[PDB]
């Protein structure tokens, strides 16, 4: 049974790496591919290959094997590295979206102002963030749980500790990101209302459309961020809280963790091979 | 429009009086001159990397 | 008036004259030579710092330093040996499409939807490139210039003209009329002495540059001409139109000699260049790619894949080592 | 290698390339707009209504490619009158792909002129030609259209004296200033075939300083949120 595990996630550990690693590659050989879009959008692949390839392993290896063998210094590693890289991943996609809104609502800041250095500038605050959200536990703030059991690499449960991290890692990076999508959804829809009767229907049809697609794109990107994220914070939220009555089944939890790891996997899939350019870029390439 | 068709005939027959060699002696001169002048064409005879002023020094 | 009707006469005198010096094939006379074979050539030097499309470029005398001219309106003379940018001249007008560079080094021409031929002096008692003089006179877009002298230029322009021009003065020596369309390509003959000029008229006029009258004419392609080129020898020279086909014609045979098309490229051709002996003709497509021609066999040797948007500028040194391409996508390709 | 000489050529050469940096992340923020039209169809007249109070932030006359730089609430336009440009237009509009849009400036009045070459052909149906020419290229396919229809005042002066049906003898309507504006204005919108991807801007040129700019500048950031809405798929 064991077996099927194990194979299924270095399935999906090497479909992320691989994504992920060509999507940097595609960005970084190609000139066409570089704008600050692309810079951000390419430094959310570097995070997303930072964690197929820094936690992705062991924390398979922690599923599969149903016990922590690495020791507690590995086992700290490995919670820093995983809360950093994947609260730098969330950022990314709360800085994408800031991007984007920047550029629908202020053509002339996008015109006269955006420089690379805004794009070096979000990439480092999404990394100061995961940084000032990961190293806490190790220095203070910490349970001696975490230590009570050698077979087990479990995150700090403090409840200071549980509210701080899961509002700086996920839920205030959720409202940001739905207010900034919610406001880019109203520009764009203002912006598409804005013989002569097979005109007028040719123009309403391409209204609709467009509709359509605007609200297709809002929903493959928040959608997914959701059922991927929203699952998996919930728990770490509740769980510190309810210690007693309040079991968490095995099989669950591990879909719910895991559903949250293929975030990795699915932010190249969403954010770089979609757009039309990226799509010329890997042709020309291959 | 008559000013410069005169010109133009002009151009013509000052144009048709030029002497022409055969496409056969012109074939022999460029064929003469390709072959002549193929061992001096770095392009169209490899050169090695040691004189190749864009590969090595 | 009546003069069409003697007009149609000489023309068919003429090509009756052609036909009957045609008597055997450029490719039959080359029937038996062996083929060259395949050509591979590898990109040793990627030049890179124009930041829009390409346009023009030409090569120096001493075969390493090369001028390169883009629509960000800079010119920039490279060493083409260390990828070094020698100068970076901020154009007046963004808008050139030709650049050429004096044989003895010291000047370098552009010009462009601007009717100006500017003439920048690059080697001064400061070291600071400088805009020596501004030909003006042309009403219409100049396409092509070549240097004579550090004095004397010869210039194409849209406005179906020709010109040589007295630096010094900056008054136009001699003008060449004839062509009915813009005149698109320019080349000048290894003794300086007669220039080729492809219009958009579909045909190509040799022109004598002292006493500025139109020597002969060839009328041979069925779409406008981009690029010229002589042969070596200076008895034949290639053009490329966007008929997607090139034509190598004769000086002394006053005709066409051979064409080189192919069933796969229906593109035209922009830019045209032979090697130093004259084997190889190089022509850069609209399809980003350098079709390497046997000249004396029509046959496609080599292709130089590599460029993005489109090959604008080819250019092949005096000594023959190596062969630029200039692309719209805003690189310099050295190819060896 | 080592050699001062090579040294001081490869140091030459990155402050070439810094340089070189500059200017082009300058020009980066410069929005590039085409004007085109006929001759006399109230070309100078926008230009010389946009340089009023904005402008400009031993050479040679050109008659070439004019070229005007203004500013409007923070954004720099480089507008390019290719009117001296008595050529082939086809080799060397491709020099002009990537502007943001093209201003193309049509006079109504000169319906019931003809052009000078030949009696039988109408100024408004040669400026109509040049604008499915231009509207319709192979490099034009993204970029969008802004449409002046110049001389409003003497277009209705001329259509209170002489009828309209003379330029388009399919018209059947009532001699009206905006009746007849508004077929001028749907028979140039009706040109375009790349409905989709394109639009055209329409405005009727009126005797205001900033009402014309203002116009332009609102279809040039128009075209921009538009764009970027399509980079992120929501257009
Ligand atoms: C019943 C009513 C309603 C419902 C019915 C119908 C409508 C909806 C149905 C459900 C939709 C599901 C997903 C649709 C995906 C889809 O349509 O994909 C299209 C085609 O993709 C390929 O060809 C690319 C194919 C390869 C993709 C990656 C494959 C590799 C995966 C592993 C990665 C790692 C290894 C490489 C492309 O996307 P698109 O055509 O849908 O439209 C847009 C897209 O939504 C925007 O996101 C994108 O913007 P971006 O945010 O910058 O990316 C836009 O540029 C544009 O692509
Ligand atoms: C990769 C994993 C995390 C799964 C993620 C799935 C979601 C991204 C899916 C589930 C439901 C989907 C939506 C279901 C239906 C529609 C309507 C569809 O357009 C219509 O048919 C119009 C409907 C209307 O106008 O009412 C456009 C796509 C969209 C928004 C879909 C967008 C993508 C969604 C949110
Ligand atoms: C939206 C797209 C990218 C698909 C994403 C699917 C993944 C979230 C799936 C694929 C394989 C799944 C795994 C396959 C098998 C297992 C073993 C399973 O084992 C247990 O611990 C419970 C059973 C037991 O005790 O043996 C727990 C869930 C887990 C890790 C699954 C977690 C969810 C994974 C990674
Ligand atoms: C207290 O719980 C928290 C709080 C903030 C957090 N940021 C990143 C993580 C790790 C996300 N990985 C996905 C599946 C397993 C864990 C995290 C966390 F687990």
């Amino acid at each position: 049974y064991q077996v099927i595990t194990s194979l299924l996630l270095g399935t999906l550990i090497f479909c992320a790496v691989l994504g992920n690693a060509c999507v940097v590659a595609a960005i970084a050989l190609e000139r066409s591919l570089q704008n600050v879009a692309n810079y951000l959008i390419g430094s959310l692949a570097v995070t997303d290959l930072m964690v197929s390839v820094l936690v992705l392993p062991m924390a398979a290896l922690y599923q599969v094997l149903n016990k922590w063998t690495l020791g507690q210094v590995t086992c700290d590693l490995f919670i820093a590295l995983d809360v950093l890289c994947c609260t730098s991943s969330i950022w990314h996609l709360c800085a994408i979206a800031l991007d984007r809104y920047w550029a629908i609502t202020d053509p002339i800041d996008y015109v006269n102002k955006r420089t690379p250095r805004r794009a070096a500038a979000l990439i480092s605050l999404t990394w100061l963030i995961g940084f000032l959200i990961s190293i806490p536990p190790m220095l203070g703030w910490r349970t001696p749980e975490d230590r009570s059991d050698p077979d087990a690499c479990t995150i700090s449960k403090d409840h200071g500790y549980t509210i701080y991290s899961t509002f700086g890692a996920f839920y205030i990076p959720l409202l940001l990101m739905l207010v900034l999508y919610g406001r880019i959804f109203r520009a764009a829809r203002f912006r598409i209302r804005k013989k002569n009767e097979r005109n007028a229907e040719a123009k309403r049809k391409m209204a609709l459309a467009r509709e359509r697609k605007t609200v297709k794109t809002l929903g493959i990107i928040m959608g997914t961020f959701i059922l991927c994220w929203l699952p998996f914070f919930i728990v770490a939220l509740v769980l510190p809280f309810c210690e007693s009555s309040c079991h968490m089944p095995t099989l669950l939890g591990a879909i719910i963790n895991w559903l949250g790891y293929s975030n990795s996997l699915l932010n190249p899939v969403i954010y770089a091979y979609f757009n039309k350019d990226f799509q010329n870029a890997f042709k020309k390439i291959i | 429009s008559i000013a410069q068709a005169r010109k133009l005939v002009e151009q013509l027959k000052m144009e048709a009086n030029i002497d022409r060699i055969k496409v056969s002696k012109a074939a022999a001169d460029l064929m003469a001159y390709c072959e002549a002048h193929a061992k001096e064409d770095p392009l169209l005879t490899p050169v090695p990397a040691s004189e190749n002023p864009f590969r090595e020094k | 008036d009546q003069l069409r009707q003697e007009a149609e006469q000489l023309k068919n005198q003429i090509r009756d004259a052609r036909k009957a010096c045609a008597d055997a094939t450029l490719s039959q006379i080359t029937n038996n030579i062996d083929p060259v074979g395949r050509i591979q050539m590898r990109t040793r030097r990627t030049l890179r710092g124009h930041l829009a499309k390409i346009y023009a470029m030409h090569w120096g005398t001493d075969s390493r330093l090369l001028v390169s001219a883009s629509q960000d309106g800079k010119l920039i003379i490279w060493d083409s040996y260390t990828t070094n940018k020698v100068h970076a001249i901020p154009l007046r007008s963004s808008w050139v499409m030709t650049c050429a560079y004096a044989p003895s080094g010291n000047y370098v021409a552009c010009g462009g939807l601007d009717n100006i031929c500017s003439i920048y002096n690059l080697k001064t008692r400061e070291g600071n490139v400088r805009v020596s003089r501004e030909l003006a006179g042309h009403t219409g877009y100049l396409s092509c210039c070549r240097f004579l002298d550090d004095n004397q230029i010869v210039t194409s322009s849209g406005d179906t003209t020709c010109a040589l021009w007295d630096i010094e003065t900056g008054q136009q020596t001699t003008t060449f009329t004839g062509h009915t369309g813009d005149v698109m390509s320019l080349s000048l003959a290894p003794d300086t002495r007669l220039f080729v000029s492809g219009a958009c008229d579909a045909s190509a006029k040799l022109w004598d540059v002292r006493e500025g009258m139109c020597r002969q004419t060839f009328t041979g392609h069925e779409s406008d001409i981009n690029a010229i080129c002589f042969f070596p020898n200076g008895n034949a020279f290639a053009t490329g139109s966007d008929d997607a086909t090139c034509r190598l014609f004769d000086l002394r045979a006053d005709q066409e000699l051979m064409t080189y098309s192919h069933d796969n490229i229906i593109c035209g051709i922009t830019s045209v260049s032979f090697s130093k002996s004259g084997r190889l003709l190089l022509a850069g497509y609209d399809d980003f790619n350098c079709n390497v021609w046997d000249a004396l066999k029509a046959d496609r040797a080599g292709v130089l894949a590599g460029h993005d948007n489109r090959v604008s500028c080819l250019g092949v040194t005096d000594d023959g080592m190596a062969v630029a391409t200039g692309s719209w996508d805003s690189f310099l390709k050295i190819w060896n | 290698t080592l050699s001062a000489e090579d040294k001081a050529a490869v140091e030459r050469s990155k402050m070439i390339d810094r340089n070189l940096r500059e200017d082009g992340e300058k020009a980066a923020r410069e929005v590039k707009l085409l004007l085109l039209g006929a001759g006399e169809s109230g070309k100078s007249t926008i230009v010389k209504q946009m340089k009023i109070i904005h402008e400009a932030g031993t050479r040679v006359k050109t008659t070439g490619i004019v070229e005007t730089h203004f500013t409007f609430k923070d954004l720099h336009f480089k507008m390019f009158d290719v009117g001296g440009q008595r050529s082939e237009r086809k080799k060397w509009i491709h020099c002009f792909e990537g502007v943001t849009a093209i201003i193309f400036c049509v006079a109504l009045s000169d319906y019931d002129l003809v052009l000078a070459e030949d009696e039988e052909m109408n100024r408004m149906h040669e400026s109509m030609k040049l604008f499915d020419s231009i509207c319709n290229n192979k490099w034009f396919t993204d970029t969008s259209i802004i449409l002046f229809l110049n001389k409003k005042d003497l277009f209705e002066e001329k259509i209170k004296k002489s009828p309209l049906t003379i330029c388009y003898p399919e018209y059947a309507g009532s001699n009206t200033y905006e009746e007849a504006a508004a077929y001028i204005q749907c028979q140039f919108e009706d040109l375009n075939k790349r409905k989709d991807t394109k639009e055209i801007y329409t405005h009727f040129t009126c005797a205001t300083d900033t009402k014309n700019v203002q116009f332009v500048f609102d279809a040039v950031t128009d075209v921009i949120i538009k764009n970027n809405l399509k980079d992120c798929g929501l257009f």
